[PDB]
This record gives structure tokens, sequence and C-alpha cells, in this order.
């Protein structure tokens, strides 16, 4: 059995976030590679499947309880379990669709989604943009419901896709950065719901081309500038590492020191 | 909610005062104006202590008991005043946090 | 093994200002300065970081005169130099060291034309680098303990109510100093080292280790020198009381840069 991460929405706070967040970082990546003070994830290249992937068991205030099962590699969603039904997004290429038949192998239903999980395919299935998803305690509630009861004919595609859009943000990409995790933490805090601003939504966007950039960075100084956003619209560039090591807490791993 | 206890006593004695919780998020201090006498966060880790009473006195925790303890030893004179147990906490109000207060306990020397 | 790009970028250091060949001259033993970040394509303000370990501008080298402090850094022929005199690190945490030395690229004062020369590493504000083609610092809200915003009132500094309130904008310059935006020429300062010494805001004059920041990626803000952090004292923001304490990780030391 993959190890397990459990996050409750009923009574969820500022605190009991963090231990999640923190705990799901731990079991992602060993620690032990870390590029100018930040953690990079396992390669995926040398990486045996029964420490393929991780599992974050999600419940709230009406006991429903869901399962995501977390790549390792890329601390992405490519699937969940809902009571003795497994769904998962269409992998990308073969080896990922065999690595997936090594989760949830006791579930008696099994289905692949047409639809990959990246937010292009899920928003135009939402019907909306990330900018307009409000994220927060609240809305992490009710994705997990609508998760639960896919397998009941109950959750139409657009509030699948929209729960999906919820959970990947709230849990993958705080994971990937702190500045994110503190921006569910304003929401937890408060308990307020709101949408991400475009400084989150372009962190999301970049964190492929910030792992490279990093990486294969002299002494930190990055080749070619990589361009952010602040929380109001206006767009700025970052050359160095520097600026970074607060924001990012985890790397896709992408070439040896 | 927080109710204080443990509350007359000669100059060089020893008193140690409780503070039980109704509700481990919260971070607790002590004051006795009221001043700050000591802090502690809320896992524990960081304890922090006025000039005054450094050296003197120690604040400890136990979030499997939510009892906040003041011990006081080498008392004088100087710390007679009425001892209040207070604790911060993340949600929202006009300070943006929250601020928890006890009733007080009196203390003599 | 990742590839290892050679860079071309500024340097910037104390008081924003940028790492410069003065008059442009590249005479061999022509000295390095400070001197305020150009906006062109000027050579003597654009350095390579070559996989050699070599910074260079305009094909020359950044070279320290010798190996002992207080010495001064100039720019000379690549191939002439000592070689060991040619090389440098640039640390993560801003600093740029010569290894053979083992002393650290400084700026001793803080006006423009001021000589380059190496010192002893003592992680001071003088001796804080960025490789950049940013030449302004960075200017944000830094969120901490219950979300509240750090604000600098004159003097003091403590953690309260965010209010998108200039006294809650700090400027983060590439010398490592956090700056309040309302006057640049102060500097968030801790004036010792001792475990809970109050900081607070003061001249960027003497650019000390007491005036340096790192951003860590634990979340907490580093004094690199004494290797405390900042803390909201208690965890009790009423107390308006941010000092130097020993990391224990508790939110009370838990920063975030929001821009
Ligand atoms: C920071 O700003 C400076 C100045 O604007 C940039 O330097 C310029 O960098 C470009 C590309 O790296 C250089 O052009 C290249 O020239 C080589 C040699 O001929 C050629 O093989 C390449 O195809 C490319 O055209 C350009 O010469 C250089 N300008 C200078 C040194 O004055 C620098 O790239 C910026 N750094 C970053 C990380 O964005
Ligand atoms: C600033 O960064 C440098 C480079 O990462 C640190 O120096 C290294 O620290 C590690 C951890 O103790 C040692 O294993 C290395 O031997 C050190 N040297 C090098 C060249 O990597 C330095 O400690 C940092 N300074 C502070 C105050 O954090
Ligand atoms: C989430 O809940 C389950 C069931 O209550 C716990 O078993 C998990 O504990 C974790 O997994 C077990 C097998 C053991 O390794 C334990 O040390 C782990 O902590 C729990 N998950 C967490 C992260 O607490
Ligand atoms: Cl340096
Ligand atoms: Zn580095
Ligand atoms: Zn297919
Ligand atoms: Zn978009
Ligand atoms: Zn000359």
């Amino acid at each position: 059995q993959y190890p397990i991460i459990n996050f409750t929405t009923a009574g969820a706070t500022v605190q009991s976030y963090t231990n999640f967040i923190r705990a799901v970082r731990g079991r992602l990546t060993t620690g032990a590679d870390v590029r100018h003070e930040i953690p990079v994830l396992p390669n995926r290249v040398g990486l045996p499947i029964n420490q393929r992937f991780i599992l974050v068991e999600l419940s709230n205030h009406a006991e429903l309880s869901v399962t995501l099962a977390l790549d390792v590699t890329n601390a992405y969603v490519v699937g969940y379990r809902a009571g003795n039904s497994a769904y998962f997004f269409h992998p990308d290429n073969q080896e990922d669709a065999e690595a997936i038949t090594h989760l949830f192998t006791d579930v008696q239903n099994r289905y692949t989604f047409a639809f990959g999980g990246n937010y292009d395919r899920l928003e135009q299935l939402a019907g909306n943009l990330r900018e307009n998803i409000e994220l927060g305690n609240g809305p992490l509630e009710e994705a997990i419901s609508a998760l639960y009861y896919y397998s009941t004919g109950g959750t139409q595609l657009p509030t699948l896709a929209r729960s999906f859009i919820i959970c990947i943000q709230m849990i993958s990409e705080a994971a990937r950065f702190q500045y994110i995790e503190g921006e569910m933490r304003t929401r937890i805090r408060y308990n307020r719901r709101s949408a991400p601003d475009p400084s989150v939504i372009t962190l999301e966007n970049s964190w492929g081309r910030l792992s490279t950039a990093i990486q294969e960075s002299n002494q930190g100084a990055f080749a070619s500038p990589i361009q952010l956003q602040r929380r109001n619209g206006s767009k700025f560039s970052v050359y160095d590492v520097s600026i970074l090591i607060p924001i990012i807490a985890l790397m896709v791993y992408r070439c040896a020191p | 909610q927080l109710a204080e206890s443990g509350g007359l006593v000669q100059a060089g004695g020893s008193l140690r005062l409780s503070c039980a919780a109704s509700g481990s998020d919260y971070a607790m201090g002590w004051f006795r104006e009221r001043d700050f006498v000591a802090g502690i966060t809320s896992s524990g880790g960081g304890t922090y202590y006025a000039d005054s009473v450094k050296g003197r006195f120690t604040i400890t925790r136990d979030n499997y008991k939510n009892t906040l303890y003041l011990q006081m030893d080498s008392l004088k004179p100087e710390d007679t005043a009425v001892y209040y147990c207070k604790g911060t906490a993340d949600g929202s109000s006009s300070l943006g946090y929250l601020e928890v207060w006890g009733q007080g306990t009196l203390v003599t020397v | 093994v990742c590839m290892d790009p050679e860079p071309i970028v500024r340097i910037v250091g104390r008081n924003g200002l940028c790492v410069d060949v003065r008059d442009g001259r590249f005479h061999n033993g022509n000295a390095i300065q400070l001197w305020p970040c150009k906006s062109n394509t000027d050579a003597n303000q654009l350095w390579t970081l070559k996989r050699d370990n070599t910074i260079r501008s305009n094909g020359k080298c950044l070279t320290t005169y010798g190996y002992s402090p207080g010495v001064y850094v100039m720019i000379y022929d690549c191939n002439t130099a000592a070689t060991d005199a040619t090389r440098w690190q640039i640390w993560d945490n801003g600093t740029i060291i010569n290894p053979r030395s083992s002393l650290v690229l400084a700026a001793t004062s803080g006006n423009s034309g001021t000589t380059l020369t190496v010192q002893t590493n003592i992680y001071a504000v003088s001796q804080g680098w960025l490789p950049t083609n940013n030449t302004q610092p960075f200017v944000t809200t830094i969120v901490g303990l219950y979300g509240l915003c750090l604000q600098a009132n004159s003097g003091q500094v403590w953690i309260e109510d965010c209010s998108s309130k200039a006294e809650q904008q700090w400027a983060l310059y590439a010398d490592g100093s956090i700056r309040p935006q309302q006057n640049r020429d102060n500097c968030l300062t801790s004036d010792s080292n001792i475990r809970e010494t109050v900081v607070k805001i003061l001249s960027c004059g003497p650019a000390s280790s007491g005036q340096r920041w790192m951003f860590k990626n634990d979340g907490t803000i580093l004094n690199l020198y004494s290797g405390l952090v900042l803390d909201v004292r208690a965890s009790d923001p009423s107390l308006k009381q941010i000092i130097l304490y020993p990391l224990h990780g508790d939110p009370n030391q838990i920063w975030l840069p929001l821009f």
C-alpha cells in the first residue's frame, strides 16, 4: 500500500492545513536532492513502481471521503478513488498508462477519462478558467462531495472538472509552492473563498520552466529570464534563483548536479 | 475561554498558577497597565520572558491537557499584582487576529 | 549532468548600485567600482558568468589584487592574471567569494565610485550581491504570523492588520537589505547578534551584518551572520516587538513575500 496522507475540511485550521501540506512534501521527495536550497522531486528514471505514487485522503463535514493519487515525480494528481470506483486522467503515454494499473488494485470499477488532467482541458470542460474558480475550505468541501458522487449519477462533468481544478491547486500546487500554500492558508484563516490572482496562475503555468531554469542555472543566475506576475496584473522578470527560494518548495527533476 | 487558578505567601516563596482552557492552536502568555510577563508559542519550542521576571519565572504548556502553567520562584513584593492568562489565534477581528483573556487571579507577596 | 550556461548579467549590490569597471577603461589593473546601474549596452557593467568560475567584462576578468583583506579588485586580462585571482563562486545567499583567499567581494563604502575590495566574510550588507538585469529592488508586502503585515513606523517595526499603507511596503535590495518603501536610506536592522534583540529601522550607513537578510526555503527570514531568524515576540503581535531568535519554525517565525 502506497503512503497515505489525510486532510479533513471539518474544522480545518491554518495549522492543520500546514501540517497536511508539509506531510505531503515529506512523502513526495526525500529532501536529499537540493539545488540552490530548493528540493527536487525524485528522478522518474530509476524510481521503482512501488515508490511512484502517494495517496491523499480527503474528507469533509458530511464524512464523504475521496482518495487522490499523486505522481511523486511531478506532484500532480493522476486519478482518484471513491468507494469501489476509481477514475484516472487520460495518461500521456503508454508507460504512465501502465503505471496507474498499480493504483487502487482492490477497486472493482476502474475508468480512464478521455480527457487529460491539464488545466486547459479541465477549464473548457468546467466552462470556466482558474481565474474565476474560487478556492478555500468551502470549495474543497464541495469538490470532495462532487468527486464522491460522480460514481452515482449525481455529478455532471463541468462540476467534476471544476472539482479537479480545486483539488489540484489546493494540494498539488500548494505542495510545489510555499507561495500558493500561503495563499490557501489566507483563505482558510479568514473562512473566505477566492479565485487565485494572476501571480498564482503564472506560477502554476511556469513550474516546469522554473524547474529547468533553476537546475540549469550558472550558480543561480538564469540563462534566460522567466516572466512572472505580481498580484495585480503587472509583469516582471526573474534572472536569479534568489527571489524564488521562498516561492518554490519542489521542482520536477530535470538533470543531475 | 480561559480561567485562572492557584493564586498569598511571603517574599522568597513559590506559587504555581494554572490556566484551564475550554477548547493548541493558540500561542499562550501571562500578563500582570497590563504588562507582558511570559509567553510561549503554540507547539512550544519558543518561550519568551519579560526582562524583569527572567531567570525567576518558568512558563510551560501541555496541549494534550489544554492547560498553561506559570512557575513563580523567588518572588518579591514587586510581583504582587493581578496575573492574567492570554491567548492569540488565527481568526478574524479588528486586530486581524484573536485575543482571548482570562478573568484574573490575585497574588500578594 | 545539467548544462552550465554563461549568462551576461549585471551584478547589483550595496545600496542597489552596479558593479562597474571605472570609466569604462579596460587597462590591466583598472579598479572595479560601485556605480549607478546603467540602462544601456555599455560593456563595463555587463558581466559574463563563465563556466570556468570566471566573471568577465568586455573579455577581461574580475580579478582580486591579492589574497589579504582590504586589497582592491581590478579588471585584468584573463590569461595573464594569476588564475586563482580570477576565480569566484556566487553563493545562493548573495556572497561572491574568491576560493583561493576565502575572501569576499565587498564595497566598504556606499557612495558611487567606491573602489571594490575583498574582505573577510561577515555576511554584511557591504558583501551582498545579486546577478540580475533588474536594476530596481522588488517592492513587496511581507506577511507573517496570523496573516498580519510587517509594518514600518519610523524607527519601530511590528506586525499589524494588512491594508493595501506605504508603511507596509518593503524594498528588497540586491545587497540583502530590507528597506522601508517610504525611506530607502533606512534598513531593517538588528543592532546585535543577541537572541531577543529587538529589530528596528536605522540608517543603512554601516551596511552591517545585522542589516542583511535572506528569505529561506522554509519560510523564515534569516540574518546570515548570527544564524537567528525574525520572530514576532511571544507570538503576540500586540507586543509590537519583532526580534532575532534561534530557529524553532513555529508560526511566529514564518513569513511570506506577497508581491
Ligand atoms: C541582460 O541584459 C544584457 C544586455 O541587454 C543581455 O546581454 C546580451 O545577451 C544576448 C544574448 O545572450 C547577446 O546576444 C548574443 O550574442 C552572441 C555572440 O554574438 C550570439 O552568438 C547569440 O546568438 C546572441 O545574439 C548580446 O550580445 C548581449 N549584449 C551585450 C553583452 O551587450 C543579457 O542576455 C541579459 N541577460 C539575461 C539572462 O537575460
Ligand atoms: C551561504 O551559501 C554557501 C554556499 O551554499 C554556504 O557554504 C556551504 O555550506 C554548506 C552547509 O554547511 C557546506 O557543506 C559547504 O561546504 C559550504 N561551502 C560551499 C562552498 O558550499 C554557506 O554556509 C552559506 N552561509 C550561511 C551563513 O548560510
Ligand atoms: C492517515 O490515516 C491513516 C488511517 O487512519 C493512517 O494509517 C495514516 O498514518 C500513516 O500511515 C501508516 C501506515 C503509518 O506509516 C503511519 O506512521 C503514517 O503516519 C495517516 N497518515 C498520516 C500522514 O498521518
Ligand atoms: Cl560577496
Ligand atoms: Zn547555488
Ligand atoms: Zn490514448
Ligand atoms: Zn489560463
Ligand atoms: Zn588607465
